[PDB]
RNA sequence: AACGAGACUCUGGCAUGCUAACUAGUUACGCGACCCCCGAGCGGUCGGCGUCCCCCAACUUCUUAGAGGGACAAGUGGCGUUCAGCCACCCGAGAUUGAGCAAUAACAGGUCUGUGAUGCCCUUAGAUGUCGGGGCUGCACGCGCGCUACACUGACUGGCUCAGCGUGUGCCUACCCUACGCCGGCAGGCGCGGGUAACCCGUUGAACCCCAUUCGUGAUGGGGAUCGGGGAUUGCAAUUAUUCCCCAUGAACGAGGAAUUCCCAGUAAGUGCGGGUCAUAAGCUUGCGUUGAUUAAGUCCCUGCCCUUUGUACACACCGCCCG
């Protein structure tokens, strides 16, 4: 055991990444393992430096947004923790290949740019896959819990759970294949 | 309560849709000859020649025909069009 | 804005639909049971923590902010 | 009308295209002939060596 | 549990008996949140239940107690109205005397026609404040003739 | 960054290799005293660039000639 | 007032009232017609 | 075990519990209807809030031995939300501070020392780590 | 609060590196160290962070006021 | 050859090396004292907690502040006409900290209301050189810098535990920061000490945050405008309410059209605290810390800037000139 790390209670080396193209760019197995998501991490000082933080802490990073909550971290932690807790019931299954599959099935792999309204068809680099899977499945549990009694951990536990087995039910992967298909006719 | 013998609208068909909201690559629309699913129409398409502004051609609230050129029958993605319109079939 | 209907407390309808919850249930929170049923939430809150005192649920992490249950630890 | 995915590793960056300088242009192989080769041009910060995705292998863009 | 009626119609006002009894009667006039816990703790009533669950007698103790908050000690620095101006008692204007007293006391000024009832009469902001870009009621005026 | 000496310290680092050149070895931290020494160089910030521009020549003169 | 004295007749009712408190110091506004500086737009001469 | 080895919500709560457990403790008449400080809003909930308050302010004293009523009042401060304006520090109120540390004398456990001030009494510090202890045996600390 | 705990974290495992490094060989303590310096750097090394300073024109210190040109 | 750039001056980051400290400390024990067994033991001894009291003990890690040291594209590998230099990496406290200072030539820029700097003009005893009162706050309306919000990533009520830059008795002038006791729900009042300041306020018990309770999608306990009544302090004087406290009243506002501002790392934002003005007194500004992201490592598209070539009927210089 003791060569081997939790957050408090999730393994991370039953972990799984199908998409070769995603290896380089999701830290989560080996040395990546850290007890939890809070370091103070000098990560954003080089370009692709941002590729070796740990993908549990850039989901919390991209949690604490929208005005009054900029800065608070503490309780960007003690939601994740919950998120993850709560996952492990809806499932039964490790809350991190949970994550690892919501965050693979959000990144649209085909975007269009504007050169004049007038757009072409571009792909996406495998950082930016990453990148933009992030925002959109932290905006779309944001945004089902603004004046709803459910709480947020709720919603971004159950936004993970119908975005890691694309269900059109989940504000990322709508976002995701509708910039899609905007790309698709203006090919 | 629905309308027509099928639900879900097949390719190549008119129908009466009131937009509800210009999005940024196009614009989520009601769909009012079918049942609520959503409907979505490309910027690119409301008109064949240059626009100074958009609120000229659709606002919140005005029923319009358009035609469905693809969908996905199963998860439900209705691809709107209306520059391939005459006012005959309107 | 519409009108989320809400009782403050049951009807035996209601009761008895909570007593019987209990196993079709693998996440147990306030807010689902508030959301499930027509409850307000302050008797969510009252009426999971009758069925816990009669052992009915198990408690996997209460804390100030949100709190949860489970189905039995069994099955 | 139905196409395959097809899977590229970057061999090379040539210059930073579009109006605004955001896209890149980028030479990529094939990862099962690595004979073959295109250029094509990316929307993200490529590096080098790294997997894409294209969704058709067919086309090559020529510029902006 | 508990499914007898709940809501009570209090002096002149219906008081709605789902809210818990605190934030329930604050539906009365003249009655803040404040002075509430204080007539329910007075009152020796549980605030814990609600509206509905309080029995006829109950809420005749809380009124007297509103009524006649001098006499079960609350202290004289609670009450709204204070050595009043036309007969020098203390008490707590409930549901329309608040209406009839602020009714009065701008009669009372406009009576003599202070600075105060002037303004009062006039529509316009009785304290210190600047009026030049604020309060803005009216509609937009043009420069064309 | 830059890192673009100066003619004032490519001059000094001129001068100096052409009257003590027995001196100035081929480390960065023995030039760094000998140029201390020789000349008079009022700052430390100066006297280090111009000691490091000192190695740099040193070591193009153990080749074929330079033309200052 | 600043300029007059305004009589005063003292009622009962005046009673810890302050005296200036009966003789204002403006006379009330009642508007013109805005000027060729009112609006944003107003402002042009040849 | 001493004090600083348990718990200091769990301690306080066990202190409270007992100090409402001797009839002794004079509490003032206005218990129950005071706002506790300039910028609060509403009265506390908890019935029993000067035995909380005494228990803590025994606490407080027992880490810090020279406190005197003008840091009780800041110890409790807080912050007051001035309406549409910004908010701004504020304190406790003197008069519950003063009463609270003045009940605590009728119990021996405080003395007003040299300087000037409080700190607990040898019998104080006696009676504090006695339900440390009970603290540490009951959750197992 | 939060810039205490590395505070902490990072003193008791600098001592622990110099308890061995004078009363234990010197071969003992750079097992330490490669189990510390490589699971996570600032155990040993000092975060030169601090922060910047206002300046005037803006409220903090690279922000500005809102420019109103018309 | 001269100026500007750079160099330079201040500041932030590193020294367990030096200098040396009752106006900073730490460790030790000389201690002793309190307390609990909390562990061997029993309760002392072995130990544990101490901003409890000492030392004419030992020292300078923490604190303070002086002298020097350190970083140079210096080492290693690529690209460079092998130059000037660029890129990655190693060792490292650090391989780009932040400011101040700044040229030639100009502008009909601002200031005669900073000046006992000042030409000319005006008024000069029925004053344009003093006291009492009013005004600069007046409200149909158009705009600018802002503050608080539209809530559950929340509001309320308790509980717990952390800073940094600073100022402080006033020379006419006449006032300073406050400990500790007592009285009052609160603002506040009386009493009696310290401070001309690393000595006293002060170990500056700061807010957000952290932990636990009530509320439940409802303009609701969100929000806190407007208005009634009452109680204090400043002052010669508070009405057009100086400021402050209490009970009460409970508006718009459910993330904001066309447009448009600022911003690259301890930065944006959230959060409070000192200085200035100040008899009383920040929704301002100037500084300080505290929790601390997303996105970039680019381009000349838009708005502008610098250098070369080219065209001009412009030179008050395209906001030009000019035809019927
Ligand atoms: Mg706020
Ligand atoms: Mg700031
Ligand atoms: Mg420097
Ligand atoms: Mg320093
Ligand atoms: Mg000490
Ligand atoms: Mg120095
Ligand atoms: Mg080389
Ligand atoms: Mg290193
Ligand atoms: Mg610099
Ligand atoms: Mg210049
Ligand atoms: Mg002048
Ligand atoms: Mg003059
Ligand atoms: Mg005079
Ligand atoms: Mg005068
Ligand atoms: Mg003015
Ligand atoms: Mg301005
Ligand atoms: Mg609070
Ligand atoms: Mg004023
Ligand atoms: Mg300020
Ligand atoms: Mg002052
Ligand atoms: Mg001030
Ligand atoms: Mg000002
Ligand atoms: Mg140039
Ligand atoms: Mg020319
Ligand atoms: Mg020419
Ligand atoms: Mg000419
Ligand atoms: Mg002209
Ligand atoms: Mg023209």
């Amino acid at each position: 055991t003791p060569d081997i790390k939790l957050f408090g209670k999730w393994s991370t080396d039953d972990v799984q990444i199908n998409d070769i193209s995603l290896q380089d760019y999701i830290a989560v197995k080996e040395k990546y393992a850290k007890y939890l998501p809070h370091s103070a991490g000098r990560y954003a000082a080089k370009r692709f430096r941002k590729a070796q933080c740990p993908i549990v802490e850039r989901l919390t990073n991209s949690m604490m947004m929208h005005g009054r909550n900029n800065g608070k971290k503490l309780m960007t932690v003690r939601i994740v923790k919950h998120a993850f807790e709560i996952i492990h019931l809806l499932t039964g299954e490790n809350p991190l290949q949970v994550l690892v599959n919501a965050i693979i099935n959000s990144g649209p792999r085909e975007d269009s740019t504007r050169i004049g309204v007038r757009r072409q068809a571009v792909d996406v680099s495998p950082l930016r896959r990453v990148n933009q899977a992030i925002w959109l499945l932290c905006t779309g549990a944001r945004e089902a819990a603004f004046r709803n009694i459910k709480t947020i951990a709720e919603c971004l536990a159950d936004e993970l759970i119908n975005a890691a087995k694309g269900s059109s039910n989940s504000y990322a992967i709508k976002k995701k294949d509708e910039l899609e298909r905007v790309a698709k006719s203006n090919r | 309560c629905r309308f027509y013998q099928h639900k879900f609208p097949e390719v190549e068909d008119v129908v009466m849709v009131n937009v509800r909201s210009i999005a940024e690559m196009g614009a989520y629309v009601s769909l009012l000859e079918y049942n609520n699913i959503e409907g979505m129409i490309l910027l690119s398409e409301l008109s064949r020649r240059r626009i100074r502004s958009i609120n000229k051609l659709i606002r919140i609230g005005r029923n319009e025909c358009v035609v469905v050129i693809r969908v996905d029958k199963e998860k439900g993605y209705i691809d709107l069009s209306k520059r391939r319109v005459s006012p005959e079939e309107a | 804005r519409d009108k989320l209907n809400n009782l403050v407390l049951f009807d035996k309808a209601t009761y008895d639909k909570l007593c019987k919850e209990v196993p079709n249930y693998k996440l147990i929170t306030p807010a689902v049971v508030s959301e499930r049923l027509k409850i307000r939430g302050s008797l969510a809150r009252a009426a999971l923590q009758e069925l816990l005192s009669k052992g009915l649920i198990k408690l996997v992490s209460k804390h100030r902010a949100q709190v949860i249950y489970t189905r039995n630890t069994k099955g | 009308r139905v196409q395959p995915i097809k899977l590229a590793r970057v061999t090379k960056v040539l210059g930073r295209t579009g109006s605004q300088g955001q896209c890149t242009q980028v030479r990529v192989e094939f990862m099962d002939d690595t004979s073959r080769s295109i250029i094509r041009n990316v929307k993200g910060p490529v590096r080098e060596g790294d997997v894409l995705t294209l969704l058709e292998s067919e086309r090559e863009a020529r510029r902006l | 549990p508990e499914k007898f009626q709940h809501i009570l119609r209090v002096l002149n006002t219906n008081i709605d008996g789902r809210r818990k009894i605190a934030f329930a009667i604050t539906a009365i006039k003249g009655v803040g949140r404040r002075y509430a816990h204080v007539v329910l703790r007075k009152a020796d009533i549980d605030l814990t239940k609600r509206a509905g669950e309080l029995t006829e007698d109950e809420v005749e103790r809380v009124i007297t107690i509103m009524q006649n908050p001098r006499q079960y000690k609350i202290p004289d620095w609670f009450l709204n109205r204070q050595k009043d101006v036309k007969d020098g008692k203390y008490s707590q204007v409930l549901a329309n005397g608040l209406d009839n007293k602020l009714r009065e006391d701008l009669e009372r000024l406009k009576k003599i026609r202070a600075h105060r009832g002037l303004r009062h009469f006039w529509g316009l902001r009785v304290r210190g404040q600047h009026t030049k870009t604020t309060g803005r009621r009216g509609r937009t005026v043009g420069v064309s003739k | 960054m830059g890192r673009v000496r100066t003619k004032t310290v490519k001059k000094a680092a001129r001068v100096i290799i052409e009257k003590y050149y027995t001196r100035l070895g081929n480390d960065f931290h023995t030039n760094k005293r000998v140029c201390e020494e020789i000349a008079i160089i009022p700052s430390k910030k100066l006297r280090n660039k111009i000691a490091g521009y000192v190695t740099h020549l040193m070591k193009r003169i153990q080749r074929g000639p330079v033309r200052g | 007032n600043g300029k007059t004295f305004n009589q005063v007749e003292i009622k009962p009712e005046m009673i810890g009232h302050y005296l200036g408190e009966f003789s204002i110091t403006y006379k009330p506004v009642k508007h013109g017609r805005p000027g060729i500086g009112a609006t944003h737009s107003s402002r042009f001469i040849p | 075990v001493t004090v600083k080895d348990v718990n200091q919500q769990e301690f306080v709560r066990a202190l409270a519990a007992f100090l409402k457990k001797s009839g002794k403790l004079k509490v003032p008449e206005w218990v129950d209807t005071v706002k506790l400080a300039k910028h609060k809003e509403l009265a506390p909930y908890d019935e029993n809030w000067f035995y909380t308050r005494a228990a803590s302010t025994a606490r407080h004293l027992y880490l810090r031995g020279g406190a005197g009523v003008g840091s009780m009042t800041k110890i409790y401060g807080g912050r007051q939300r001035n309406g549409v304006m910004p908010s701004h520090f504020s304190r406790g109120s003197k008069s519950v501070a003063r009463r609270v540390l003045q009940a605590l004398e009728g119990l021996k456990m405080v003395e007003k020392d040299q300087d000037w001030g409080r700190k607990l009494t040898p019998q104080g510090q006696r009676d504090l780590d006695r339900i440390a202890g009970q603290v540490a045996a009951a959750k197992k600390k | 609060h939060v810039a205490q705990i590395y505070a902490i974290r990072q003193s008791i495992s600098k001592a622990l590196v110099a308890y061995y490094q004078k009363y234990v060989d010197e071969a003992s303590k750079k097992e330490i160290k490669d189990i510390l310096i490589q699971y996570d750097r600032t155990l040993l090394v000092a975060d030169p962070r601090r922060c910047e300073s206002k300046k005037f024109g803006g409220p903090g210190a690279r922000a500005r006021y809102q420019k109103s040109y018309r």
